[PDB]
């Protein structure tokens, strides 16, 4: 079975230390290894301070949002 | 602990370059951060270093005695006070020529002298202290107080009295005796002063050390105070008549509630101030016996404090472990000292000038400008320290597990909204305060002062009506004699309380207008932003999104590298390093405002001020430019004055102020890559060769540089300031 | 007469600078032909100041010892041409402005890329914004009460 | 000298290598990302702290992170 | 991998400069880079100026370390020539510096291990509080 | 002699005690045990 | 004109056209009604 | 004074218009242009409008040339690597005939 999100679901972020905590994000792609950390790979709307729109996150540093 | 000076880290030991020196100065007394550290060593170095800091207070203010007890006039001026200099010390300064030595004698002295505008005289002479001796024995004393905190800052040091990190932590006894004892046996023992010898000494007679033990300060004597009849320390108060230092028109009463000022000495009653602490003696000494220390009654802070917990939760978990987070923090304990401390000083320079203790020190113009600006930027500075100890705390101290939703975690959880309404008060009050100094700056410089926004302060003019000023109208509570304040206290203290406010030429409730509500703005915004500043790098010392593991860090890092945008003055040690600018540029408007109202107060008019301080040329004009002419002309190419000084102390604060810009808009990498082409010419250049550093010469350090140019920069401010208002208000003395 | 302030029609200073200002004017009148232009200026300037000050007497300002109008901005009726009505005139334009500022961002909110609509300002669709915040007042008020003004995160 | 640690969040895309002027870093094998290498980072005694390493760090925050100490003169960029 | 054995390979032609090894080789250590380039041409050397490095072995011997890795990564980058430089101590012990492994650090060898390295996000590193009063930081655990 | 005392004391704390300062934490500065 | 509506639809030419009119609008204003303190008209 | 500003009489701006003298109420301006004007024998406001009109005239010929040596017919690389011909012209052309014809006018 696939694991976390799907390759679209949207997302939102548990983790303290990110510029987007407590923002929505889109989930571009889960790997599937059981050995990479940091699976879920999101997308957001807004860029960081570094210009980056992405980064890969934990899967209980996401969180499903309901919308 | 380590090999070369820093002998208390081995950090900069271990450093080749020259920052070794700079940094081991300053990270001296950070024993927090030292090697080999314990709580227990750090509370102990704590206690000792606050030793050393009472010996040397007592040893500044023993030199103060003996500089006024051996090189000053006190003798003289005790005589003759409101017509008579005082003075400081005197110089022996081998470059001085002898115009300069015709120039500083003052006072009718043997030579040149210094002028004490610290009030230390008039201070003096109101608490006793007549002759030269008395302030020889206080010297003597104060020497030997000294010598008693050095011997005790030693002595617990040693292992046999080494106190215990526990006994540090013993935060209800020391609350317990420091109310009950330092702060109220020590009113209660200045009472004692204030009646067996200050009131004496006021009315006449001399009661010292061999002769206060067979006199009565009150002719019956613990009659009244055992039989209850306390009225009758309050019999005759020396009505209206009084000449202070002589019999004439004296009484008998020793704390008799009067309220207002003297009629000579335009200060407060020694009755007044020796009931004063007195009563606040009794409350202390009652406040002291709540803290439960070792006898099964008075409160524990953790149950006063985990008590407090509202229902409905709006608070979160209330203080529900603050206890801990403070004691265990000094950092804390450290930021709430100094704010109050700040608060109280602020507090001591805005009722020191209103409400003047001193006997003549109202009269001599000088010495009150000197005090409030002392005791204002004092507490600007203080206040600035609170909270940088405050963000040192949620760095360093903090813990955020162990306080989980209280009443602390709170400040973090909504920090966005704290910084964001500040950011808010302080943006509204500059653009409305700015717009409105700068519409009446057009204003006056199109010819239509007609126009100007002169906002009358209604809120301040109502408060002043609402204690007996009766120059607004207003009619409330102590303006109306029809009320229930002016029934329940018109017998008591109101008659001189009355007295004294309605008189236009005291410094009590200044007769205020609309250069004062847009002066008061100002002020406001310098407060709000300054606080703004702190608040926001104490809530951002743990983090932000730009940079959230700050904390790791510490409190004083240079930046976190040009990445992520650009992250230079991000620690909470830079909000403070700004907020030092804000600070003195708030306290310098708040000294402004003062200085001139009361030089237009002292000159006498105070039509100036109202017409001119609506707009800012007028503050140029008017204040800067005109009142520093006497300054300026300290010494001109034909002759100098006694003013001298003060104007060449005027261009060296300039010059350290404008240094000061060197280290802050010069930033390293140009210092480091210019020093690289000096160490190269140092070991090619014949006959220095010979001679090579030890020490490898860098440029400064980026955070140490910001402090340097904040040092220059507050030097440069204070010395002109200091420099301009003691040298126009004694250019000219009102 | 609150705050212990003489009215401006009534305050001997207030005339005085009115006279005083008048003469500075005179003053540069008397260089300049009575028919030229920069003396018909300098006249047109005489009249606005006459009746400058007229008004500043007829509208009830209240006048200092310096002889200047003074604003009473507590809350006095008498006064509140001073201040309230003037600052609910700003707080209604003001709230017109941040309504619509606003609501444009609600309305390219939803875009691909709405950054290129912040710098290139679609005018039909401001235009259509713009007179929504005209009673801005209601639909703030009622997006209060539904919740549609504050995020929900 | 300094101390440059290095977290788990990083992806392996060598940038903090390729940028590094006094190669304190060194991409290593590892097993937790889909690029299968990590930068650990053996030579910290010669990091100069330029922090060029994190101006090329493409994560959340970081991933590679100096935390400046001790000063030496192999970290204070001397020639001299 | 077994370090390359710095010999007494020639040097690059250049007229002498001023930013050279002036204290900082005679009590400290110093360094050294050697880069086989295959033609003789013209580089910016990174002490100022312009030398004309030879074909076959060069050797150029630096201050520090950070002006032989910019002269390499620009060699690598715009000669594509394999640079290697060492350390040099004032007593000796020279020390083999650059790859480490023969293979540059941005490729992944096997064999280096994982030196500074925290098995943790960067948020979860502990406060301050809990390290206070101990010899090791917040990024040490 | 007490007029005199202040061309004692100035140059022996603004010249000499700041010579013996400056010597003194000029060698604790460089010291190494 | 296409493309010359989206240059004017950009940030500047558009501050500079509205704050041109408002500011005349202001200057007119006040010409009109110069040298106001008080909002007499209630 | 010399002037040659006149504010618009809007907000109580109008009292910059000084008496610089000349029954004229302006600003003294500090460019020195009447002195220019005097030392080419203006004597005339007929002169600075055509003149001024002849400015605006060369305003529109040089953006004009801007459009034409960028967007129309735009020189290339050999055109501007050559400068003994640039020298040439700047100093015996723009320089030099300036010069002479600038003494021609003032002849
Ligand atoms: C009644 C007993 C008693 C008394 C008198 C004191 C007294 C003191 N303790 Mg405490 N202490 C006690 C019991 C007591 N302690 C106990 C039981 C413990 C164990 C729990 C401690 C533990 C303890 C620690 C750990 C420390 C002290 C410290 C101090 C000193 C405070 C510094 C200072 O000068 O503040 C002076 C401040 C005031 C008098 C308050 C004045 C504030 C008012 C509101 C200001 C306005 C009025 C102003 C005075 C007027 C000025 C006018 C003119 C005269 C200038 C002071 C000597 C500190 C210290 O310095 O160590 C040496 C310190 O570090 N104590
Ligand atoms: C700590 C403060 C202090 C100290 C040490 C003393 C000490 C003394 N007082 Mg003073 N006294 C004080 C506070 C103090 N008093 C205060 C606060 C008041 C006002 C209520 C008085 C009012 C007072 C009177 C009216 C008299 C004394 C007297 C005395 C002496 C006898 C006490 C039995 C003794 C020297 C008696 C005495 O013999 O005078 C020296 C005396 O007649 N005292
Ligand atoms: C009761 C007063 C009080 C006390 C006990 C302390 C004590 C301390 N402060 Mg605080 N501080 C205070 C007032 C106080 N300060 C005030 C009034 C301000 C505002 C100006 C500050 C602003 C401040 C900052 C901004 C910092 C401290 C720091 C410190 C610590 C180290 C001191 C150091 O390294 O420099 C010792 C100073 C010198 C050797 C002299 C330096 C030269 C100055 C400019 C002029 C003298 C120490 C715990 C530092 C800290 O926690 O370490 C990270 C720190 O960063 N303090
Ligand atoms: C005269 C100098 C000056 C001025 C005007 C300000 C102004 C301000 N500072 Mg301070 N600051 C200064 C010097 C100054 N600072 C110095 C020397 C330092 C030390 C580095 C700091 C450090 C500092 C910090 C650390 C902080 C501030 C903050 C602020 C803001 C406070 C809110 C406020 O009053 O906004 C009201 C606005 C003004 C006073 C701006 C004045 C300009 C007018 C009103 C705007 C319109 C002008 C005009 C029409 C524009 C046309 C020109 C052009 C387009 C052609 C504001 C922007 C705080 C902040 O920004 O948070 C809110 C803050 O946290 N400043
Ligand atoms: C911190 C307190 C303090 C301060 C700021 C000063 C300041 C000064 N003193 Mg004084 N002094 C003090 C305490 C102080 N004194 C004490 C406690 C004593 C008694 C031992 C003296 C005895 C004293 C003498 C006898 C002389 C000075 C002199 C001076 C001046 C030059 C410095 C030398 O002094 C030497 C410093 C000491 C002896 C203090 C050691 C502790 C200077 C104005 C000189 C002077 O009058 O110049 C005009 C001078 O001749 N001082
Ligand atoms: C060339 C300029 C110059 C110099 C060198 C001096 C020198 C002096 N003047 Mg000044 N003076 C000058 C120009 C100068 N004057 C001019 C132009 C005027 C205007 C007419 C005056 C007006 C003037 C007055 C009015 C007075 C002096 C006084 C003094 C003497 C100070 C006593 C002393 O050394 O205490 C010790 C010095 C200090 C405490 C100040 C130094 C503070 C340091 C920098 C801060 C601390 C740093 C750190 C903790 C310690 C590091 C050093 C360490 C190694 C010891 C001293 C001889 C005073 C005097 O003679 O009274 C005794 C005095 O009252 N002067
Ligand atoms: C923030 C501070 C501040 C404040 C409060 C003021 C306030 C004022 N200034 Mg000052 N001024 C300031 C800053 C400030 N100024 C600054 C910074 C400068 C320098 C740039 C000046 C320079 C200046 C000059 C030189 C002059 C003023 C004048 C004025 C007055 C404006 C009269 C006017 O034209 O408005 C009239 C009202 C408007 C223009 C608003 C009209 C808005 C439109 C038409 C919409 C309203 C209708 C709307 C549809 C709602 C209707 C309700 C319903 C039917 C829908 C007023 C007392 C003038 C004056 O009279 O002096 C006292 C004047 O000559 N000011
Ligand atoms: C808006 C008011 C205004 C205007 C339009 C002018 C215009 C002029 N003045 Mg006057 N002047 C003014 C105010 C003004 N001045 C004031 C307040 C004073 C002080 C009393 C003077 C004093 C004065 C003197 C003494 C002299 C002039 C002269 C001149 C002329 C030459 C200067 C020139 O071309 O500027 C060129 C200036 C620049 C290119 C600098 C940059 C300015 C930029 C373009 C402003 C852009 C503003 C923009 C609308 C808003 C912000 C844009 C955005 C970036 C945010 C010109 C006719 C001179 C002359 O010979 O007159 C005939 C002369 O001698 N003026
Ligand atoms: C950062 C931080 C910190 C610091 C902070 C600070 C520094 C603060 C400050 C603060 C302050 C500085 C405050 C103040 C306040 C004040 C108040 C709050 C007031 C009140 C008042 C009242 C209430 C009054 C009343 C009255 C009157 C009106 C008069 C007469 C009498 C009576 C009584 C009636 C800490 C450490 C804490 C912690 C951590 C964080
Ligand atoms: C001010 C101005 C203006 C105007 C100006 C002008 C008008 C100018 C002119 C100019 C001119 C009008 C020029 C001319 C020139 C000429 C020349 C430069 C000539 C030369 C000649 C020669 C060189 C010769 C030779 C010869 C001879 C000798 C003889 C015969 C033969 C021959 C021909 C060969 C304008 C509007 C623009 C505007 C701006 C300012
Ligand atoms: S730059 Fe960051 S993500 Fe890339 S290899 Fe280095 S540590 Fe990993
Ligand atoms: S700070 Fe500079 S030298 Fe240190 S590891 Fe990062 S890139 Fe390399």
């Amino acid at each position: 079975p696939p694991i976390g999100p799907k390759r679209g679901s949207k997302v939102k972020i548990l983790r303290r230390e990110s510029y987007w905590f407590k923002n929505v994000g889109s989930v571009v792609a889960v790997d599937q290894d059981p050995k990479t950390r940091y699976p879920v790979v999101v997308r957001f709307a807004k860029v960081n301070y570094a210009n980056i729109s992405t980064n890969n996150y934990a899967l209980d540093e996401v969180e499903e949002v309901a919308a | 602990m380590a090999l070369r000076f820093p002998r208390f880290s081995q950090g900069l030991a271990q450093d080749p370059t020259t920052r070794r020196i700079w940094f081991g100065i300053a990270t001296a007394h950070d024993f927090e951060s030292h090697d080999d550290i314990t709580e227990e060593r750090l509370y102990q170095n704590i206690f000792a270093s606050h030793f050393g800091q009472l010996a040397i207070i007592f040893l500044w203010t023993s030199g103060n005695l003996f500089h006024v007890a051996w090189q000053g006039n006190f003798e003289t001026w005790v005589q003759d006070p409101l017509h008579v200099r005082p003075i400081a010390h005197a110089i022996w300064d081998p470059h001085f020529g002898q115009p300069a030595v015709e120039a500083f004698t003052r006072g009718g002295a043997l030579g040149p002298v210094n002028i004490a505008y610290s009030g230390v005289y008039q201070w003096w002479y109101t608490i006793g202290l007549r002759t030269n001796e008395d302030l020889y024995t206080g010297a003597l004393f104060l020497l030997f107080l000294s010598a008693l905190s050095l011997i005790g800052g030693w002595l617990h040091l040693q292992p046999k009295w080494k106190p215990r990190v526990s006994w540090f932590k013993n935060a209800e006894s020391r609350l317990n005796h420091h109310l009950s004892g330092l702060f109220g046996v020590s009113s209660l023992a200045w009472t004692g002063h204030l009646v067996h010898v200050a009131i004496p000494a006021s009315r006449g007679e001399y009661v010292r050390w061999n002769n206060f033990l067979n006199v009565l300060p009150h002719p019956q004597g613990l009659g009244p105070l055992f039989t209850g009849q306390w009225n009758l320390y309050a019999q005759n108060p020396d009505s209206s008549s009084h000449l202070f230092g002589t019999s004439q028109g004296s009484g008998t009463a020793i704390l008799t509630l009067l309220g207002g000022f003297h009629p000579q000495t335009q200060s407060l009653w020694l009755t007044d101030m020796a009931h004063h602490h007195l009563a606040i003696a009794i409350l202390f000494l009652i406040a002291g016996h709540m803290y439960r220390t070792n006898f099964g009654i008075g409160h524990s802070i953790k149950d006063l404090l985990e008590a407090h917990i509202p229902p409905g939760g709006r608070l979160g978990r209330g203080h529900k472990g603050l206890y801990d987070t403070i004691n265990n923090s000094i950092h804390f304990q450290l930021g709430l000292a100094l704010a109050s401390l700040g608060v109280i000083t602020s507090l001591v320079a805005q009722h020191m000038y209103s409400l003047p203790a001193y006997a003549f020190i109202a009269q001599d113009f000088t010495t009150q400008a000197a005090l409030y600006t002392h005791h204002q930027y004092i507490a600007g500075f203080i206040m600035t320290g609170a909270f940088a100890h405050g963000a040192i705390f949620f760095i360093r101290d903090y813990n955020p597990e162990q306080n989980e939703d209280n009443v602390l975690a709170r400040m973090l959880d909504h920090k966005e909204a704290i910084i964001s309404h500040l950011s808010w008060a302080s943006l509204f009050l500059g653009f409305h305060t700015l717009g409105l100094y700068v519409h009446n700056d057009v204003m006056l410089a199109f010819g239509t002062p007609e126009k100007q926004i002169l906002i009358e302060p209604i809120f301040a003019q109502w408060i002043q009506s609402a204690h007996g000023k009766t120059s607004y109208g207003f009619d409330v509570l102590l303006s109306s004699t029809s009320g229930p304040a002016f029934n329940a206290g018109r017998s008591i203290w109101l008659p001189g309380w009355l007295n004294a406010i309605n008189e236009n030429s005291n410094s009590l409730f200044l007769t205020i207008g609309p250069g004062d509500f847009l002066v008061h703005h100002a002020i406001a915004l310098g407060l709000h932003t300054t606080t703004l500043i702190l608040v926001k790098g104490a809530l951002d010392a743990r983090g932000s999104k730009l940079m959230p593991d700050k904390k790791d860090f510490g409190y004083s890092f240079p930046c976190d590298g040009p990445g992520r945008g650009g992250t230079c003055d991000i620690s909470a040690w830079d909000a403070f390093y700004l907020a030092v600018f804000w600070m003195l540029n708030t306290i310098g408007w708040v000294t402004f405002y003062w200085h001139w109202k009361h030089i237009t107060l002292w000159q006498g008019n105070v039509s100036q001020f109202n017409e001119s301080s609506t707009y800012l040329m007028g503050w140029l004009r008017d204040y800067l430019w005109l009142n520093s002419s006497q300054l300026i002309n300290g010494y001109n190419p034909f002759g100098m004055n006694s003013l001298s000084v003060w104007a060449w102390m005027f261009l060296f604060g300039h010059l350290v102020w404008a240094t000061g810009f060197m280290f802050l808009i010069s930033w390293r990498g140009y210092w480091q890559e210019l020093i690289e082409t000096l160490a190269w010419a140092h070991e090619r250049t014949p006959l220095a060769n010979l001679i090579r550093w030890k020490d490898k010469p860098v440029a400064l350090s980026i955070v140490q540089a910001r402090l340097v140019g904040l040092a220059h920069f507050s030097v440069g401010y204070i010395f002109t300031y200091a420099a301009f208002l003691i040298a126009s208000t004694s250019g000219k003395f009102g | 007469d609150i705050s212990g302030l003489t009215p401006c029609k009534d305050s001997k200073q207030f005339a005085k600078r009115e006279k005083q200002q008048i003469k500075k004017l005179e003053s540069s009148l008397k260089l300049y032909a009575p028919e030229s232009a920069p003396a018909l200026a300098l006249n047109a300037q005489i009249e606005k100041t006459k009746r400058r000050f007229d008004n500043y007497g007829k509208y009830g300002l209240l006048c200092g010892s310096d002889g200047l109008p003074h604003l009473i901005v507590n809350g006095d009726q008498r006064h509140w041409g001073e201040f309230i009505t003037p600052g609910i005139l700003f707080l209604y334009i003001a709230g017109w402005i941040g309504w619509v500022g606003r609501s444009y961002l609600i309305a390219i909110s939803g875009e691909k890329k709405p950054a290129m609509k912040e710098i290139i300002i679609d005018v039909p669709l401001a235009s259509r914004i713009i007179f929504r915040g005209f009673i801005w007042p209601v639909a703030a008020y009622r997006e209060f009460l539904n919740g549609d003004l504050i995020a929900k995160d | 000298s300094h101390s440059v640690k290095i977290y788990d969040t990083c992806i392996g895309c060598t940038q903090c290598v390729r940028a590094c002027p006094t190669d304190v870093l060194e991409m290593i094998p590892w097993d937790g990302c889909k690029a299968k290498q990590i930068a650990s980072a053996p030579r910290t005694e010669d990091c100069v702290g330029c922090k060029r390493c994190e101006s090329a760090c493409p994560t959340d925050f970081l991933s590679v992170r100096v935390y400046l100490w001790h000063e030496t003169t192999r970290s204070m960029g001397l020639a001299y | 991998t077994p370090p390359q054995l710095d010999p007494n390979t020639p040097s690059p032609i250049f007229a002498g400069s001023t930013g050279g090894l002036l204290r900082k080789a005679q009590v400290e250590e110093f360094y050294v880079i050697t880069w086989n380039s295959p033609k003789e041409q013209i580089f910016e050397m990174p002490t100022g100026g312009a030398a004309i490095m030879r074909e076959g072995p060069n050797l150029l011997k630096l201050a520090r370390k950070e002006q032989c890795l910019a002269l390499g990564t620009r060699l690598r980058s715009k000669y594509k020539i394999t640079y290697q430089f060492y350390r040099v101590f004032p007593n000796g012990e020279v020390q083999y510096l650059h790859p480490k492994d023969g293979v540059y650090p941005e490729k992944a060898n096997p064999g280096r291990e994982g030196v500074g390295l925290n098995m943790r996000s960067i948020g979860k590193n502990v406060s301050p509080i809990e390290v206070k009063f101990t010899g090791k930081q917040s990024y040490d655990l | 002699t007490f007029n005199n005392l202040p061309s004692i004391f100035v140059p022996l704390v603004g010249l000499v005690f700041p010579a013996i300062a400056m010597a003194s934490l000029f060698l604790h500065i460089q010291k190494n045990k | 004109m296409r493309d010359l509506k989206t240059y004017l639809s950009v940030a500047p030419v558009l501050s500079t056209l509205w704050f041109g009119s408002l500011a005349g609008l202001l200057i007119e204003i006040n010409r009109l009604f110069p040298d106001a303190l008080t909002f007499p008209f209630f | 004074g010399p002037s040659a500003q006149v504010v618009w009489p809007i907000v109580g701006q109008e009292i910059l218009n000084g008496d610089v003298g000349g029954g004229f109420r302006g600003i003294q301006i500090t460019s020195g242009f009447f002195q220019i004007w005097r030392a080419s024998g203006i004597t005339s406001e007929l002169q600075l409008y055509c003149t001024a009109i002849g400015a605006l005239v060369f305003a529109a010929l040089m953006l004009f040339a801007g459009w034409f040596h960028y967007h129309k017919a735009a020189p290339k690389l050999a055109w501007f690597q050559d400068v003994e011909s640039m020298l040439n012209h700047h100093l015996a052309g723009l320089l030099g005939l300036g010069s002479l014809s600038w003494a021609g006018h003032q002849v």
